[PDB]
RNA sequence: CGACUCUUAGCGGUGGAUCACUCGGCUCGUGCGUCGAUGAAGAACGCAGCUAGCUGCGAGAAUUAAUGUGAAUUGCAGGACACAUUGAUCAUCGACACUUCGAACGCACUUGCGGCCCCGGGUUCCUCCCGGGGCUACGCCUGUCUGAGCGUCGCU
RNA sequence: UGGAGCCGCCGCAGGUGCAGAUCUUGGUGGUAGUAGCAAAUAUUCAAACGAGAACUUUGAAGGCCGAAGUGGAGAAGGGUU
RNA sequence: ACCCACCCGACCCGUCUUGAAACACGGACCAAGGAGUCUAACACGUGCGCGAGUCGGGGGCUCGCACGAAAGCCGCCGUGG
RNA sequence: UAAGGCUAAAUACCGGCACGAGACCGAUAGUCAACAAGUACCGUAAGGGAAAGUUGAAAAGAACUUUGAAGAGAGAGUUCA
RNA sequence: CGCGACCUCAGAUCAGACGUGGCGACCCGCUGAAUUUAAGCAUAUUAGUCAGCGGAGGAGAAGAAACUAACCAGGAUUCCCUCAGUAACGGCGAGUGAACAGGGAAGAGCCCAGCGCCGAAUCCCCGCCCCGCGGCGGGGCGCGGGACAUGUGGCGUACGGAA
């Protein structure tokens, strides 16, 4: 009776839309019954019909979001969806590389002039 | 029926008719004060209403 | 308020003069059994341990 | 000079505030153009300007602004500090170096006002009651 | 109103004080802060005094403090010149300098070149790799001590 | 007013779903602590917020 | 006259809902709130009624996104990983 | 006395802290001890109690020595049903007495392999504090 | 004695003082010190089997996944599951998802009109028609393309 | 009576003692079973239902509004009436 | 100390006021709340410590503060007042 | 050595996230707010803006008889009450 | 009557970027009252304070002397104590009111323009390959484009620098 995502991340992607869809059915069917009186029995079902919904829905979303950061991986221009939200500003941050450049003059004073490790009294 | 109020009449009618195998003739909406977009769909003589009543689940 | 003058601020001579009198009244024992400390089958009253 | 935006004269109020004309505002006309420069360019940040020429009625200024986000600023350390979001609108703060003036801050004796970082600072240190634990 | 005999007095309590009035609560916890931050930052410069450079001797100014003597913000150009010390090396060493200062007075001059000839000597220079070169100091001064020193180096004592 | 706008029709029918009074299952419920809904409402005293 | 017998002829009104702030406040001549400003882009507030700014400000609402920024903050703000699976 | 500076010792704030606890901490704290039979064999000396661990009243009216299960547990009220704890309405209906699970005592548990691991941690860290007090 | 009135006490009421509680405040202190076109704050409308409000969430809507936890949730139902199994429920939260207004962005605020590319029915590119998808704000920077000028010149 | 905490002494501290402020909040009397339930002609008889009818409904009689209406329909406004 | 009796005495308090039982104002009743505080600055008095001194701040040294955001200590002990 | 520029650190912090503490307040207090509160309600709008805590250890929240159209009672019962 | 350079200037749903609102205890920049006090009131005061507008960050602002001093001299800013309720201002009335020196917390210093030398020795962007890739970076290789002499890069900046 009970989907659990464990098991759908390896079917196929035609698979995982027909189940969702034998699903959807499913619910529509309910909540005519619950309409119609039916019975308790069934109106337990319409909320484990909805959370199995969404749970097919969800791994399906994964699945093709993996995928297309296993594409789009390398790409130096990606999609806004697929490139990271950290924070407005932490986006406009200096860009690791960029902070810890030098300029050839302090370079050149990191090399003639640097600070020595030192004791005092003998 | 009880419809989603973002739909025309269009898309009623081709939604009843993928999910009952079923001709529409002509939708017919209104909304009730409530937030139910509810669709009074006339079917196609050639089919019945009372039949596909009993088909979907309520009578 | 907050700025109501809480602490209070004391010389240091006196502190320690004050100090002095509960270390000498720390001996003295009527005043230690006055203090309601039961101190009856102490040995001797600056009551001092080997360490 | 800036008159004063009051409704006819009608400063109410004692005859001090009176003044509608003859009187001045604080920052200059270089620290104006900086300031409007800046304002609609706001994804460029000034860097500073210059005075161009005047005629009666005008003065005109060419206030230098950098796109801090154009790798060749990004990249170069000696310009990148522009970049920082602190020095977003300096010309709004007062830290151009026609901003900076009008603040009137400077070292030494004809200064005093202004002895914290600025003017209100000064103010504040010297009208907070320091009212201390043990007084 | 006044009332027969006693200071005439104006205190200053016309502007709204109690909006900025500055209470002392913090103090202990800021006592607790600082020295956490002294504490920590002697632990991060390991053997070099946690006091901070060598800093030079100093007359105060004007004829009051004329008599006494402090800490300097950094030894003069020509002290460092006269004790054989390259400006930008002083920096790491541990010695404060200060290129804004005068010298007038062949004395004091004499005086702080003293105190670096006397600094440099009782100094326990490490070495850059443990792999030694010249320099850097042997390895009897530097296990005998990795030592601080707490307390301002060189105390300036009047 | 019979010439609705969408907006205000919508605005209206949350209000009269909100009205409903209280489920009486809720007060055998174990933290309790309500009798009555309070903020009901009635079309001849209080007039919305239009 | 001037009093009650005027308040008949309440027929009509002035405002209306806004839709930046959901108060009833939207004047329809003008064309602009009273709450917020509507059409006007910055969000009207004043310094003078302090009760006024405390009735919306970021708390007041749900924080759909800075309340789970500031769960996101607090352990990190790591970004594509996950938790060592079992 | 306490002496960690993140912990509290304010009625109201353990208070809040015990009666908006969430169930998952709330298994913590509606544990029970284990009866001297078990303390000895298991080297336990208390468990989280649960749906069916037969158990004995200690204090109350039900105090007795007869070992009922639990019948269940209803961690909203802080509160165990036990099997034969129970009192008559005055329309004859039987109701469970609620129990507070600290007033009873463990007799049987009732193990599955995470239980059983619970009790080798608990086991396991008592014989390092007797090794660390040796 | 009669009725009434007043006084006092006893018992009843009326009303909620008092006292005792306290998952709330108020104050001082510590540590962090993070929002927003990758759509903030705020607003709206929705979503539970029975749910009005509060809270919680977003058409995957009282929550999906993942990790940790290890038998509940519980007002009543009803169910699942084999709690020797990715496993109830909690917690965490890294993945996924996140309707409509809103700086709010196709133009308009009626939910009113649109343009242009791509798909499915509709055709058999026949444009229509319907449905879906993707674009269509302002300002500004670096480059690109296409241009303008009796602006300054070059060769013909 | 009530059902969980409280006090004496020596010191310290204070948001420490109320009849009034046309004081603030809440509650209660006398007034008082009083003033009142008097604008626009009008009610009556029977029957039903019903625990219960001056008033509900049905029938009859007598009446009124008297098409610039006490009739039928809309706008604004209401928001399920 | 509850009621009742009689003899004698007896005007309603609060308040401003030269003068209030007033034909001066406030007060139907009861409960709870409700007004000389705190900071700064001087002055004089008084108590204590020390005395041509005195002084503690501000800082520093001693601990994760349970009690400690205390207590103790400082050629800083005296920069300085 | 002016009319160009960059710079940690002691310092600030009645907003935020999260902690600790108090010679503070104890439901007319303490925040407007201990509770479905910036809620209800008011105002066209700006804005204004409350009241409101406590059965009991456990719902064991009074089965059943009886009077009454019922509300209400009379018995019976639960409870240490 | 063309084609070509540049210059100034347009248009693009052109390629990639970025600003837009909020919060506002603290910070910076403007703007700026009047109640009040002066036993009246007008300058003064309240106060550069409330309200108004702008712009920030975990801090901000300040800051490496066109400084103080006048000494036997000190040596960026900030902060505390003190200076000092002082010098000074003021219908010299009411009221206002700092600064250096001294002791402390902390302590950190620097880079251009210019003047000159170096075949522009510099930069941005495209395209192929290897690595790396949830803060788009490293190496290589392209007669691939542009920016740049109306001046990029190294050296160097007043404590002096270059050869
Ligand atoms: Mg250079
Ligand atoms: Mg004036
Ligand atoms: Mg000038
Ligand atoms: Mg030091
Ligand atoms: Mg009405
Ligand atoms: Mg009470
Ligand atoms: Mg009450
Ligand atoms: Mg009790
Ligand atoms: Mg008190
Ligand atoms: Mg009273
Ligand atoms: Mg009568
Ligand atoms: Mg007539
Ligand atoms: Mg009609
Ligand atoms: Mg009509
Ligand atoms: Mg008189
Ligand atoms: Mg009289
Ligand atoms: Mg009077
Ligand atoms: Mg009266
Ligand atoms: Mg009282
Ligand atoms: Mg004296
Ligand atoms: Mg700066
Ligand atoms: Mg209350
Ligand atoms: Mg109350
Ligand atoms: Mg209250
Ligand atoms: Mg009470
Ligand atoms: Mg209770
Ligand atoms: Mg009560
Ligand atoms: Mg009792
Ligand atoms: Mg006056
Ligand atoms: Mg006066
Ligand atoms: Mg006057
Ligand atoms: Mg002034
Ligand atoms: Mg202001
Ligand atoms: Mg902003
Ligand atoms: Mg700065
Ligand atoms: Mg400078
Ligand atoms: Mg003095
Ligand atoms: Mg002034
Ligand atoms: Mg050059
Ligand atoms: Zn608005």
């Amino acid at each position: 009776a009970k989907i659990k995502a464990r098991d759908l991340r390896g079917k196929k992607k035609e698979e995982l839309l027909k189940q969702l869809d034998d699903l959807k059915v499913e619910l529509s069917q309910l909540r005519v019954a619950k309409v119609t009186g039916g019975a308790a029995s069934k109106l337990s079902k319409i909320r484990v019909v909805r959370k199995s919904i969404a749970r097919v829905l969800t791994v399906i979303n994964q699945t093709q979001k993996e995928n297309l950061r296993k594409f789009y991986k390398g790409k130096k221009y990606k999609p806004l969806d697929l490139r990271p939200k950290k924070t407005r500003a932490m986006r406009r941050r200096l860009n690791k590389h960029e902070e810890s450049l030098k300029t050839k003059k302090q370079q050149r004073k990191e090399r003639l002039y640097p600070l020595r490790k030192y004791a005092v009294k003998a | 029926f009880i419809v989603d109020v973002k739909a025309n009449k269009h898309q009623i009618k081709q939604a009843v008719k993928k999910l009952y195998d079923i001709d529409v003739a002509k939708v017919n909406t209104l909304i009730r004060p409530d937030g139910e977009k509810k669709a009074y769909v006339r079917l196609a003589p050639d089919y019945d209403a009372l039949d596909v009543a009993n088909k979907i689940g309520i009578i | 308020k907050t700025w109501r003058r809480w602490h209070r601020r004391v010389n240091t001579t006196q502190k320690r003069y004050a100090i002095c009198s509960a270390l000498a009244a720390s001996a003295l024992p009527a005043l230690v059994m006055s203090k309601g400390h039961r101190i009856e089958e102490v040995p001797e009253l600056p009551l001092v341990v080997e360490d | 000079g800036r008159k004063r935006p009051v409704p006819k004269g009608a400063t109410y109020g004692k005859p001090v505030h009176h003044g509608v004309n003859q009187l001045k505002f604080a920052r200059s006309l270089q620290s104006v153009a900086e300031e409007r420069a800046g304002r609609h360019c706001g994804a460029l940040r000034v860097l500073n300007s210059y005075w161009v020429g005047e005629d009666s009625t005008y003065k005109f200024f060419e206030v230098i602004l950098i796109d801090p986000f154009h790798k060749a600023i990004r990249r170069n350390p000696d310009t990148q500090w522009i970049t920082k979001p602190v020095h977003k609108h300096r010309e709004m703060r007062g830290l151009t170096s026609a901003g900076r003036k009008s603040r009137g801050l400077g070292k030494g004796h004809k200064f005093h006002h202004t002895i914290g970082g600025s003017r209100r600072a000064a103010w504040r240190r010297r009208n907070t009651l320091q009212l201390h634990r043990y007084r | 109103a006044p009332s027969r005999n006693g200071m005439i007095l104006k205190p200053h309590f016309h502007k709204d004080w109690q909006r900025r009035v500055a209470t002392w609560f913090n103090q202990p916890a800021r006592k607790i802060r600082r020295r956490k931050a002294r504490q920590a930052r002697a632990r991060r410069i390991a053997p070099r005094p946690a006091s901070g450079p060598l800093r030079p001797i100093v007359r105060c100014p004007t004829v009051r403090y004329h008599t006494k003597v402090r800490a300097g913000r950094g030894f003069s150009l020509e002290e460092l010149r006269v004790a054989g010390i390259h400006k930008k090396v002083a920096r790491t060493i541990g010695i404060s300098v200060d290129p804004r200062r005068r010298n007038k007075s062949t004395e004091s001059l004499q005086a702080n070149v003293q105190r670096l000839k006397e600094y440099r000597s009782k100094l326990v220079l490490f070495p850059r790799k443990p792999s030694a070169p010249k320099k850097g100091d042997s390895s009897a001064e530097e296990l005998k001590l990795a030592t601080q020193l707490t307390g301002p180096v060189m105390p300036i004592r009047n | 007013s019979s010439h609705k706008t969408f907006r205000i029709k919508r605005f209206l029918a949350k209000k009269q779903k909100q009205n409903r009074p209280i489920p009486q299952w809720i007060r055998m419920k174990t933290g309790n602590k309500i009798r009555y809904n309070s903020k009901r409402r009635h079309w001849r005293r209080t007039k919305l917020g239009l | 006259t001037k009093g009650t017998s005027s308040f008949g002829k309440r027929r009509n009104k002035t405002h209306t809902l806004c839709r930046r702030c959901g108060s009833k406040a939207y004047h329809l001549q003008k064309s602009t709130c009273g709450k917020c400003g509507y059409p006007a882009k910055r969000k009207r507030k004043y310094n003078w009624s302090a009760k006024a700014k405390r009735r919306n400000t970021t708390g007041t609402g749900r924080m759909r996104h800075l309340k789970i920024v500031y769960r996101r903050f607090r352990h990190g703000f790591r970004e594509g990983t996950t938790p060592k699976p079992k | 006395m306490k002496f960690n500076p993140f912990v509290t010792s304010d009625r109201s704030k353990n208070r809040k802290r015990h009666f908006n606890a969430p169930s998952h901490i709330r298994r913590k704290i509606m544990s029970s001890p284990l009866s001297k039979e078990l303390r000895q064999k298991y080297n336990v000396r208390s468990m989280p109690i649960r749906k069916d661990d037969e158990v004995q009243v200690v204090r109350g009216h039900y105090k007795g020595q007869q070992i009922g299960k639990v019948v269940q547990v209803y961690r909203k009220k802080y509160v165990i049903y036990i099997e034969r704890v129970q009192r008559e309405k005055a329309n004859g209906t039987t109701v469970h007495v609620g129990i507070h699970p600290s007033k009873v005592v463990i007799t049987r548990l009732k193990l599955d392999k995470d239980r059983k691991k619970i009790l080798e941690r608990k086991a396991k860290s008592r014989q390092v504090g007797k090794e660390k007090g040796k």
